[PDB]
């Protein structure tokens, strides 16, 4: 399968610089065109940059808003594409996807979140939410910055009946919640644990839900 | 820059209904470089149709694309539950490459009442001097819904944070989370905490409450 691993995201103060990397695998990297696309709630989907294959010029192309500040490059020997970003603005905040194009087919990575802000990184606090054929449990993930966090239940094996809600920002701090609904015979008989990862603070917290 | 306009931004549709989404360019776009992407929340956009009318791998046959010059369209013959998603048109005929605003496509289903669950503050959060009361309103349709918090009968609106999920792909319902945050002192000063949900499925609200005792 095609795989595009993105990295280099995180928090940066306005005016600072950051470099995004994308390591490719599963295809002939030298043949593909490599692009960077960005997505934000306010600006939608934005093509950011493109660099074509050696076969047709190796020519870079940029969006108007990033000209002179962003630099796209590629290393075929490492199957990697890079986006250097200088003098970053608040509008640069968003999810950056690395994409590859062969013929008319294209492939997107899972993306990495870039946040341009002067606020400080802070790890999340994970609070258990405990209380009839079904029973609902949850986790409150409060007071973290920046986005994102990932939430699973029992290391991803408990996927049915899960609702992870979008984060809400207030006072430069994010808060979200996650609920899971299970049969009443399974809890507290079987264990239910939420797993919360916050890569920006390099933190992961597991919380087993136990009755009150 | 070629600007693409996808109106309307939101669209509802019946199961089995023929749906059509439009994409209008400010200038001419070569059909070979007009494509459509599908996106579901929490996941990257996926190439859905390339070169105006060619279905990508994995896309069911009920999808089709059409158009030319300055007007393109995506058409679903029989709307199904798994088709509820956002759809973006994209052009790379003239650089810079540009996307449409996207169209949120939602499917209709039989009305369903929310499952409401209330949770008092955890002891861990109390040790830090805060108190959050959580209310989940899960798996309801339609998306229109109201929630309000009551402390000892008095309506509360400060310290409330709401969050909504997009339409579920399997049962086509919606969900909501409401969090009322207080200081530990404020929380200890009252007894009755109430979360009540008003939805199109009942004249009287669904009420869930608890007392600190």
């Amino acid at each position: 399968e095609v795989k595009l691993e993105e990295s280099g995201g995180g928090l940066v103060q306005p005016g600072g610089s950051m470099k995004l990397s994308c390591a490719a695998s599963g295809f002939i990297f030298s043949d593909a065109w490599m692009d960077w696309v960005r997505q934000s709630p306010e600006r939608g989907l934005e093509w950011v940059a493109e660099i074509r294959s050696k076969a047709n010029g190796l020519a870079p192309y940029y969006a108007e808003s990033v000209k002179g500040r962003f630099t796209i490059s590629r290393d075929d020997s490492k199957s990697s594409v890079y986006l250097q970003m200088n003098n970053l603005r608040s509008e640069d905040t968003g999810i950056y996807y690395c994409t590859s194009t062969l013929y008319y087919f294209d492939y997107w990575g899972q993306g990495t979140t870039l946040t341009v802000s002067s606020a400080k990184t802070t790890p999340p606090s994970v609070y258990p939410l405990a209380p009839n054929s079904m029973v609902t449990l949850g986790c409150l993930v409060k007071g973290y910055f920046p986005e994102p966090v990932t939430v699973t239940w029992n290391s991803g094996s408990l996927s049915s009946g899960v609702h992870t809600f979008p984060a809400v920002l207030q006072s430069d701090l994010y808060t979200l919640s996650s609920s899971v609904t299970v049969p009443s015979s399974t809890w507290p008989s079987e264990t239910v644990t939420c797993n919360v990862a916050h890569p920006a603070s390099s933190t992961k917290v597991d919380k087993k839900i136990v009755p009150r | 820059q070629i600007v693409l306009t996808q109106s309307p931004a939101i669209m509802s549709a019946f199961p089995g209904e023929r749906v059509t989404l439009t994409c209008s360019a400010s200038s001419s776009v070569r059909s070979s470089y007009l494509c459509w992407y599908q996106q579901k929340p929490g996941s990257s956009p996926k190439l859905w149709i390339y070169s105006t009318s060619n279905l990508a791998s994995g896309v069911p046959a009920r999808f089709s694309g059409s158009g030319s010059g300055t007007s393109y369209s995506l058409t679903i013959s029989s709307m199904e539950a798994e088709d509820a998603a956002s759809y973006f048109c994209h052009q790379w005929s003239s650089y810079p490459r540009t996307f449409g605003g996207g169209t949120k496509l939602e499917i209709k289903r039989a009305d369903a009442a929310p499952t409401v669950s209330i949770f008092p503050p955890s002891s861990e959060q109390l040790t830090s001097g805060g108190a959050s009361v959580v209310c989940f309103l899960n798996n309801f349709y339609p998306k229109d819904i109201n929630v309000k918090w009551k402390i000892d009968g008095s309506e509360r609106q400060n310290g409330v944070l709401n969050s909504w999920t997009d339409q579920d792909s399997k049962d086509s319902t919606y969900s909501m989370s409401s969090t009322l945050t207080l200081t530990k002192d404020e929380y200890e000063r009252h007894n009755s905490y109430t979360c009540e949900a008003t939805h199109k499925t009942s004249t009287s609200p669904i009420v869930k409450s608890f007392n600190r005792n």
